[PDB]
């Protein structure tokens, strides 16, 4: 149970990191005033194929 | 008797199970560092202006 | 000149953030996307835009949403050309220097959030979210975007939500 609990915490931490990672990507994406960030996505490729 | 605490066996298998724990901790440590690194990249990109 | 700038502001469609009949801020559409100050409480003065689901941005304490193409037909025009000098906004003129906007004291206050800053071409260079009294003048907390398309928020130390 101890080992499982530790792994569980690691999974939760990883998820938290992922969410913060998505924020880090979206940060520069704000909009941005332009609606055009092809090249930001092309380089970072954080995911969520955006869009058409 | 005997009756000692090694604890007890079984090498191979002992290591197999031991190795299963801590790996996920290392992963989230690496991810943590990488997240900070990316953050600094963003901060630099902002300071660029 | 300020008159002509106001005329462009009048042509530009802007919508205050209404709460209990009180304007707590402003929200508008630039580059075909809606932006709204999150720290401001209330709803935009536009049911059509209100019908749109927004996304949160804790980093900047802002929300945003995608605008229907038909509504994108006429939105605000942004530029990355941000030379030092003077710009124009709703509350008169503003000095741009060191990448920061400053105006005479007594200008700007809580509820002014969302007011953009325009150049001589009527192009957006920054958006005012807050500010802080700086002696004979006040320093504005703003967001602006460089030629790299990077969102940069300039916030004075201990800046007040204006």
């Amino acid at each position: 149970s101890i080992c499982a609990a530790i792994a569980t915490v690691s999974v939760a931490a990883s998820t938290w990191l992922f969410c913060r990672s998505r924020v880090a990507c979206l940060t520069p994406y704000r909009l941005t005033p332009n609606a055009r960030i092809p090249f930001c996505l092309a380089v970072l490729c954080c995911a969520r194929t955006a869009r058409a | 008797h005997a009756q000692t605490f090694t604890a007890a066996v079984s090498k191979t298998a002992w290591t197999w199970l031991t190795s299963l724990l801590g790996g996920s901790a290392v992963i989230i440590i690496i991810g943590l560092v990488l997240a900070t690194i990316v953050a600094m990249y963003v901060l630099t990109n902002q300071k660029h202006n | 000149k300020r008159q002509r700038m106001v005329m462009k502001l009048e042509s530009d469609k802007t919508f205050p953030i209404m709460l209990e009949g009180k304007i707590n801020g402003y929200a508008c559409v630039v580059g075909g996307k809606l932006f709204r100050p999150m720290h401001v409480e209330g709803k935009i003065d536009n049911d059509v835009l209100a019908a749109l689901k927004t996304k949160k941005a804790s980093k900047y304490d802002l929300e945003y949403a995608d605008v229907p193409q038909n509504m994108r037909a006429d939105t605000f025009k942004y530029t990355h050309e941000k030379p030092q000098g003077y710009y124009s906004w709703h509350h008169g003129a503003v000095q741009y220097e060191n990448g920061r906007f400053t105006v005479p004291k007594g200008v700007g206050a809580k509820g002014d959030s969302g007011r953009p800053i325009l150049d001589n071409q009527g192009r957006v260079v920054a958006i005012v979210l807050g500010g802080v009294n700086e002696g004979s003048r006040t320093a504005l907390s703003v967001v602006m975007w460089n030629e790299k398309g990077v969102t940069v928020k300039y916030t004075p130390e201990n800046c007040e939500q204006w």
